[PDB]
């Protein structure tokens, strides 16, 4: 929900999200759920966009709708922003806890310190229940059960209602009496020395120690509740990238076109199968957009959603690269999914280029994936 | 019981004029109040309403220092203009009461029931015993001087201290993953802000420098001493604020500042009344 | 004198000291002295501190009663200061001159540009002599030798003495005379007619011939007696860290936790000895502070300060880590030093994080140094 409006060559080559699972597709209000996945730096990072040196994993809920129980890159808790490195690869889980029944499409993104959110894919999951029923039992370290939802309410409210009560007789105790044409005539006319009553002066004497008599005791009541406390958490989360995989397959962008009035990304690469085994592309993927064939529909999750899956994706030559040979295809990407989400939108792009993860798999079932870019030339086709 | 009889003998005002005087501040006085409520809530959610909004936010450097700086400012300009023309000491205190009205207006409506986040989560909280304060030290000190020094002292130091009882209790720690957290960070994690991330909190950070037991207590002092020049400055500003002329022009088509007076405060008017 | 201070979690994940040698003990004035050792940036450098892309070797000393003859880190000489990498160990080797005679603490410091001081460990050094018998002769380019505790002395005040005279004659010459009142009175009824005199005019022309004619002398005769001068210089150093040693010792922290309403650093630790000889733990270093055990007591420099030295380490399995195995081991630093160096102080800040550095030992001799670090939970005794 505003993924497309974000310029396509920026998402195209910042984040490039993975094998993305979320579930379970309905739950029940107090019930767990879990969005896991798999996200690669691009190399072709766009100078646009900032080095993600402060990258915190968010969550694009309509709402609070679930609340966030964890989030953890790789396997480390991402509760503070970290730094990540451009050209590795990551893993995320987000475990959440059902809070506001309805539909809701729930994404995945990554939000960079001065690039801003990197939206990713999103897929509708349900809530069935009561939000009324929602409870969020936590555990403190001083050994207190409390519920999130219901937790330092009252006491806000209290001492909220006190204070308001306080300044509001000290507000009324004024605005009882005449208040403004004669106090201004009296004081432009005779001076303020009938303008001051000593009444006035013991009420602001009672206030005065009033006011710093609670101030005093409500510090010491709390410090005497509350002895030990910790100050507000802060630093930055460290986690090590998954390990380089070794790839068999190097791919050279040498030309790349779109069609300015139509929908197709048409990509000209010379591709190397260094390895021992053939190599079958199957899949293109960008912006959480798919492109499958045959091979690609072989390896792909059941429960992943549609409307981001377009078998579309063709070669010139749809063979294995047998192993220690260089060969020069050419893939075509094209499906109404182009205009859904705004490939179209490169023609007022200040950088034109392109960026996506093409996949290939062996004959055994053994997944490469290559992070491809390149500049993009547009086609006018009405010419 | 207080002297308002005598107040009004001495504005010389017959019974009508004492009903039209009290229909003047009816009508008025609910319009300072609104005006108040929109302005200085604007001008606070837009100088400090980050720390304002969410618990995890209430820090030792940045919030108790930000918030009563951008406080002061209303409630100096208006206790000038109601001391200086009426001789009311109740200024700061209403500022910062139309403040809080705004404010729990807007979280009720606003973040709780069309945002869906809980309302613990966005206490603001109060900032009202340093108004208080500063309005006694107005009104019995007389002097706007003394009560910039003094007073500002208050406000700058008594907002942690009473905003204590209220976000003390969020700094219990609570273990998540085996790592440590505050009670107002895990609510902060817990309720998804999907625009606002976790490093975009201006928050304490710690240094080399630093001396971690005396943090909140030398941001209690800064904030009390811009304070005490803040006021100073906007007390200068109540005067433009009350600057009532008109342009008037003749002749040759010149325009020239004049002034309309009050005739019941001029030297003999009072006397020639009767 | 002033480290105990500065929030644990900074400097136990900064500057890990190691290996320092003060000496001699006791010297003379006019001798030479040297404080040499080594220390491990911590990959785990807090995100408080910044990089240290700018960093200075300098001596913490009561006041400069010892003259810095040179600071090298590694083999470079770092008048200047420069960039250091993280996860890297660097060699240090102050030499210096006594100066002034007394009892002094003596320490070794990292200045780093935005995160500030790093104070290390310190040791009592005496100096025994005179201050009036110090000298330091050194030998310039231009082939001239020079004292540099009387250097440009007489020059300088020569220069201030006479530019002040001459000032002084100039305020001199008019407060001699009614100055204040009359004046005001005569300008205020006369005008300046009357306040104008010729002979401040003569005197005027006179001084300000004096003022140019010997700006330009001094000029002239310094440029004359030094015809050659090089500039303030400026810049940055610059030296190859310390080869990685091979360690086979790999440590995975699982957990940590320290008293609260006591003194105590209890670490859970995964380690894996993937090497061929077995290896057995013997010291835990942070912030100077070293714990040790029988294996640590063994290699322990004799000469090291003993006010830093807390024999208090244990583990639950103290036997050596036999080659390719994998143990479970909780270590338990206790001892009143914890309490000497604020380990209690982590309660208060914004990172409850510890970090140190773990050493071990071979059955040859062979030390293994590993930089361990975590998140750290309180332990409330009290409850
Ligand atoms: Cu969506
Ligand atoms: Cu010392």
């Amino acid at each position: 929900h505003g993924e497309r409006s974000q310029e396509p060559f920026l998402r195209m080559r910042t984040v490039q999200w993975y094998d993305i699972k979320w579930g379970p597709e309905v739950t029940k209000v107090n019930e767990n759920a879990k969005i896991t996945g798999k996200f690669h730096l691009a190399e072709d990072w766009p100078r646009a966009a900032a080095q993600p040196d402060f990258s915190f994993f968010n969550v694009g809920s309509p709402s609070p709708v679930f609340v966030r129980l964890s989030t953890k890159i790789n396997g480390h808790p991402w509760f503070i922003s970290g730094p990540l490195q451009i050209g590795r690869d990551y893993e995320f889980e987000v475990n959440l806890r059902a809070r506001i029944p309805g539909r809701h499409h729930m994404h995945a993104m990554l939000n960079v310190k001065d690039a801003g959110p990197i939206a990713g894919p999103g897929a509708w999951m349900n809530i069935t229940g009561s939000w009324d029923d929602f409870t969020n039992p936590l555990k403190l370290l001083t050994g207190e059960t409390i519920d999130s939802e219901t937790f330092n309410l009252s006491n806000g409210i209290f001492w909220h209602v006190v204070w308001m009560s306080i300044g509001i007789f000290w507000i009324g105790v004024f605005t009882a009496r005449p208040m403004f044409l004669p106090r201004s005539r009296v004081l432009l006319a005779y001076g303020d020395d009938l303008l001051m009553d000593p009444m006035d002066k013991k009420i602001t004497w009672v206030l005065a120690i009033l006011t710093l008599a609670l101030v005093w005791g409500g510090y010491r009541y709390t410090e005497n509740k509350h002895p030990y406390t910790v100050p507000i958490q802060a630093g930055q989360s460290k986690v090590a990238a998954l390990p380089v995989a070794p790839n068999p397959v190097s791919i050279v962008i040498t030309d790349a076109n779109y069609d300015v009035p139509g929908r197709a990304l048409r990509v000209t690469m010379e591709v190397t199968n260094n390895g021992d085994i053939p190599v079958t592309f199957g899949e293109f993927t960008t912006a959480g957009i798919r492109f499958i064939n045959s091979t690609g529909r072989k390896y792909l999750d059941p429960q992943y959603p549609r409307e981001l899956i377009a078998v579309g994706l063709n070669f010139d030559d749809e063979s294995a690269i047998q192993p220690g040979q260089t060969k020069e295809l050419k893939m075509e990407a094209k499906d109404a999914l182009w205009e859904i989400q705004r490939l179209m939108a490169l023609l007022g792009d200040p950088e034109s280029r392109f960026g996506g993860l093409l996949m290939s798999w062996d004959a055994e079932g053994n997944r490469h994936i290559n992070s491809i870019a390149g500049p993009v030339i547009p086609v006018f086709t009405k010419l | 019981i207080f002297r308002t009889e005598e107040i009004l003998k001495a504005a010389k005002m017959p019974p009508e004029a004492v009903h039209m005087s009290r229909l003047i501040d009816a009508v008025y006085f609910p319009i300072l109040i609104i005006l108040l409520v929109g302005t200085y809530h604007m001008h606070f959610m837009l100088l400090a309403g980050d720390w304002d909004f969410w618990m995890d936010w209430k820090d030792r450097q940045w919030w108790p220092v930000v918030t009563p700086i951008v406080g002061i400012t209303y409630c100096s300009a208006i206790m000038y203009y109601l001391w200086v023309n009426y001789r009311q000491p109740f200024g700061a205190t209403l500022c910062v009461v139309c403040l809080l009205i705004g404010e729990w207006l807007t979280r009720y409506w606003g973040f709780y029931w069309w945002s869906h986040y809980p309302i613990n989560f966005v206490t603001p909280g109060i900032m009202l015993p340093g108004a208080l304060m500063l309005d006694f030290t107005l009104y019995l000190t007389r002097n706007w001087l003394v009560t910039a020094l003094v007073g500002g002292g208050f406000f700058g130091l008594l907002f942690y201290p009473g905003n204590w009882p209220i976000f003390g209790p969020t700094h219990l720690p609570i273990v998540v993953e085996g790592t440590l957290l505050s009670m107002a960070d895990y609510m902060g994690h817990l309720y998804v802000r999907t625009g606002t991330p976790e490093y975009v909190r201006h928050i304490e950070q710690g240094s080399l420098r630093t001396f971690g037991g005396h943090t909140t207590v030398i941001a209690a002092f800064f904030s009390a001493f811009v304070s005490m020049l803040m006021f100073t400055v906007w007390w200068y500003l109540g005067k433009v604020y009350c600057t009532a002329f008109f342009y008037v022009k003749g002749k040759r088509g010149r325009i020239v500042h004049r002034n309309d007076v009050t005739a019941f405060g001029e030297e003999g008017f009072p006397e020639g009344i009767k």
